[PDB]
């Protein structure tokens, strides 16, 4: 918790969480390789039960969802895919969060069991729906709606 | 089981109780000291929300509730572009 | 024991330089408990808590049947800060002495009686020119707002607001007498102290009355054009009491100076055109009551520049005074305070 | 003895008792909230006061920031121009 | 009025807030429509201009609840014998 409160920043914007949850993240050729594999379940849940920034944003755009869902491994270990991604939907993830390229997590998937586990959790909201709408046509949302909103309508 | 959604207008939007508590304040503004367990009127008094709005949020309601578990390719909500970032706000209000 | 141990460390002082050991003591006590508590028991909330409560109930101690020193002791400590003395103190000492003075105003929850006694020292700190230094001043009532809500230090910043600009607006004065149609002649060096009401503890009440001398009606005149042509709808009240001139005594060996006030300054108008004044022949030009005229009297009788020709030297009807020629001060710049 | 150097002091007041900033909740005589940040930017005289024909009184920075979506006076719902 | 962040004056607002949440604490009576319009309120005070009264709002209900639940902790004390009754 001290840790993550900390908010490290890898210099590509990966927070703790990002980390933990991509495949890409370096593993030294020692014995860690048999035990530290990423992605894990267990550091997800652990990361998330200490109050980490479940939709952290990198300089790059991903959340801690873009960035799983574009796992290339979807079904040997299914497990550790399916729980790190109920644990981030059920904690604080949004769902249909927008990075800096206009991609859902459902468009940056690349993989059909990703995709459809993800929305298994997406709980559909007119809350979305309007900033979809807003964000598209381009309406001049400034001060005129509540200041968490404009986070929000930037969210997608 | 008929929940009424007045407006800020007086349009009295009356919804299907289940469908109204998708959204969680009307939820919340029917529990506590506003249930009148008496299945008489259930009426809810939104003196903020402009009539027009209200609808789509109705419209909302029948639409999540009737492709809620589909999925299957589901029709894309018609909000307009005029109405929304007041649909925002009272998406906001009336969460979800 | 934290408790029990105020009462050791802050009930047995016994007048003195109270303000500057009150203070002092409980900071002692919770420098003490705190090294205390994070060194031994962990530093543990309960602790802390309890620390707290402690000093809560120790600085706050009322007396039975009385009012609790600790506000005006704490205002008394921060006056005696603030206002510039042959202390000997740095900008950072004083600096230093109020940010840990601070830990002891977070206990004395009874803000307002401390906020009333600050303001009405402020006051006098900012008027007669007793501040060490204006950032100082600045610097203590920003602390006051990081303590407590901005709604604490309202009055508190507005009053020191007022006091700071005061040389811009008498600047924008005199280019309003240079730039305003003809020379308007100064025979006064009038520079104004213009303070915000409501925000002052200082309260008008005219009920005494007062009339402005003729050579100053002019100045009163030209800054009333001033300040209702270039600020608008601003009721600009003149609060007499505080005004003070100083007079040089060409009259007698030109020898010094007299700093004095206004009530006292409209004792010498009078005088001016016939050395032998009597009470009501003073009264009937400053037109104001009784009292005041009385006690600016005695005060000018204690310092004696006028000398009674009546022989009963109390305040009476008649009470006729004359200019004292005889009378001389020591030093050139004789100002009489008050 | 004549008065050559003289000292005087003068309250004001606003001819209409106001005494916040509605927007902010802080004084209008003081600065304003976004002039509150970056003091050191700031000049300390920018902070002008603005009144509307209904006699109500914000900062000029305020009340021109809430003026640029709403045009309705912040207090009473009623429209809005200066003096 | 809309949903739109307008200009909330706290101690007025709260004050016509309080009157609800320390009659729905102590399951008094209070009008459904009073219910339902300080919902308002707390939306109103959540997205206030230009700084939104969150924090004022969650501070000041604790402190009531901390003066409230306190004050049923001394007549729960007051009584002697009857604490179990008097704590239900
Ligand atoms: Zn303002
Ligand atoms: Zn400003
Ligand atoms: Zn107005």
């Amino acid at each position: 918790y001290n840790l993550i409160h900390l908010d490290p920043r890898t210099r590509e914007g990966f927070t703790l969480l990002h980390l933990a949850v991509n495949s890409n993240t370096p593993v030294d050729d020692f014995h860690t390789n048999d035990v530290c594999s990423f992605p894990n379940a267990l550091v997800t849940k652990l990361l998330l039960d200490c109050g980490a920034e479940v939709n952290a944003v990198d300089n790059e755009g991903n959340s801690a969802l873009h960035i799983i869902v574009q796992y290339n491994r979807p079904i040997s270990d299914f497990l550790t895919l399916h729980s790190i991604i109920i644990s981030l939907v059920e904690a604080g993830a949004h769902t249909d969060m927008t990075n800096k390229q206009n991609k859902t997590p459902l468009d940056k998937s690349t993989t059909g069991v990703s995709e459809i586990l993800l929305k298994t959790q997406m709980k559909m909201s007119l809350k979305c729906l309007a900033a979809r709408a807003v964000r598209a046509n381009d309406i001049n949302y400034q001060d005129q709606i509540p200041r968490t909103l404009e986070e929000f309508v930037g969210f997608h | 089981m008929y929940v009424k959604l007045i407006s800020s207008d007086g349009h009295e939007f009356i919804v299907k109780r289940e469908h109204a508590l998708t959204s969680g304040t009307i939820k919340a503004m029917l529990s506590g000291p506003g249930q009148f367990a008496e299945n008489e009127t259930n009426e809810v008094n939104f003196r903020e929300i402009p009539s027009h709005v209200l609808s789509k949020v109705c419209m909302y309601f029948t639409y999540k509730v009737r492709y809620t578990n589909s999925s299957t390719e589901i029709p894309e909500f018609p909000i307009a572009p005029e109405i929304a970032l007041e649909l925002l706000m009272a998406a906001n209000f009336l969460d979800c | 024991h934290i408790h029990d141990e105020g009462l050791r460390a802050t009930s047995n002082l016994t007048q003195e330089n109270m303000p500057t050991l009150f203070v002092e003591s409980v900071l002692e006590v919770h420098g003490k408990f705190v090294q205390l508590i994070n060194t031994v028991l962990n530093g543990d909330q309960h602790f802390m808590s309890a620390l707290d409560k402690a000093l809560t109930s120790v600085v706050n101690y009322r007396e039975p049947k009385s009012v609790c020193k600790a506000p005006e002791l704490l205002a008394k400590y921060c006056d005696n800060l603030l206002k510039k003395s042959a202390k000997g103190m740095t900008e950072n000492e004083v600096e230093d002495r109020l940010t840990s003075f601070i830990t002891v105003f977070k206990y004395i929850d009874d803000k307002d009686v401390f906020q009333k006694f600050y303001a009405r020292m402020l006051a006098k700190r900012l008027i007669h020119g007793l501040s060490m230094s204006m950032d100082s001043e600045e610097a203590m009532i920003n602390k006051l707002k990081q303590a407590c809500g901005y709604e604490f230090t309202s009055k508190l910043h507005r009053m020191y607001t007022d006091m700071s600009v005061s040389a811009d607006l008498n600047n924008k004065f005199n280019n309003f007498i240079k730039n305003q149609d003809t020379v308007i002649d100064l025979g006064i060096s009038f520079q104004i102290y213009v303070l915000q009401a409501g925000a002052w503890p200082l309260t008008q009440a005219p009920s005494s009355t007062f009339a402005i001398p003729q050579e100053l009606e002019k100045s009163v005149q030209m800054f009333e054009l001033f300040y209702s042509q270039h600020f608008s709808g601003r009721k600009l009240t003149w609060l007499h009491y505080l005004c003070t001139g100083e007079v040089k005594m060409n009259y007698l060996g030109k020898p010094y100076v007299a700093m004095v006030t206004t009530y006292q300054m409209a004792v010498l108008l009078a005088f001016n055109n016939s050395e032998t004044v009597s009470y009501k022949e003073l009264q009937d030009s400053t037109q104001m009551n009784e009292k005041e005229l009385t006690k600016t009297i005695k005060s000018l009788l204690d310092v004696k520049m006028i000398n009674h020709d009546s022989e009963k030297e109390d305040i009476d009807a008649e009470s006729s005074f004359s200019l004292n020629m005889n009378f001389s001060s020591k030093r050139t710049k004789f100002k009489i305070t008050t | 003895f004549e008065v050559k150097k003289w000292n005087a002091v003068a309250l004001w007041a606003w001819d209409i008792v106001v005494d916040n900033c509605a927007i902010c909740r802080n004084h209008i005589m003081d600065l304003c909230i976004e002039c509150q940040a970056n003091q050191a930017s700031a000049t300390s005289e920018e902070c002008t006061v603005a009144w509307g024909v209904c006699n109500h009184a914000f900062h000029f920075h305020c009340i021109s920031r809430w003026l640029k979506t709403r045009q309705v006076c912040p207090l009473d719902n009623r429209e809005w121009e200066f003096q | 009025t809309s949903l739109k962040p307008r200009v909330v004056d706290f101690d007025e607002t709260w004050n016509k807030l309080l009157t609800t949440i320390k009659a729905v604490v102590m399951l008094e009576y209070v009008e459904r429509a009073t219910w339902n319009d300080r919902f308002s309120d707390i939306y109103a005070l959540c997205v206030a201009y230009p700084e939104p009264l969150g924090e004022r709002l969650y501070t000041e209900t604790k402190i009531f609840l901390e003066n409230h639940v306190r004050h049923l902790h001394k007549r729960v004390l007051e009584s002697e014998e009857q604490v179990l009754v008097m704590y239900h």
